[PDB]
């Protein structure tokens, strides 16, 4: 009986251990959350120089099919 | 029979010309080059800038 007391006083310690560890996956989740958004971020900045290669590029190719001239109208695209 | 010496100065002077000249031929060939990548360079912004003007 008092050895059980004892016991379940190593419980007690147990138990607000685990408590402690249930609190702490539960901040790690939600930081895992706030990774995810921060990282979406990057993605966009990244997909905004991605837009600026294809600025350049299209430039480029521009000029090659200028420059190759080797033997119009007018009508393009203004978005 | 008057001018030999002063011929002679002659040749001298157009070597000097053909000198500068050649420099003056090479470097505006040079030049060529140079404002013809800038040219190009500075057309094909433009379009780019003409086709997609930013808002």
């Amino acid at each position: 009986s008092p050895a059980l007391l004892a016991r379940v006083n190593e419980k007690k310690a147990e138990l607000e251990n685990l408590k402690e560890l249930r609190d702490l996956s539960a901040a790690v989740a939600a930081q895992m959350e706030a990774l995810e958004q921060k990282l979406s971020t990057l993605s966009s900045g990244t997909e905004a120089i991605a837009t600026v290669l294809a600025n350049w590029h299209n430039v480029l190719r521009a000029i090659s099919m200028a420059s190759a001239k080797i033997p119009p109208q007018t009508l393009v695209r203004i978005p | 029979n008057a001018f030999e010496p002063a011929f002679a100065e002659l040749a001298d002077a157009v070597a000097d010309l053909e000198a500068n000249m050649m420099h003056f031929q090479l470097m505006h060939e040079s030049l060529a080059r140079f404002s013809e990548s800038f040219a190009s360079f500075l057309y094909g912004l433009n379009m780019n800038a003409f086709c997609v003007d930013f808002p």
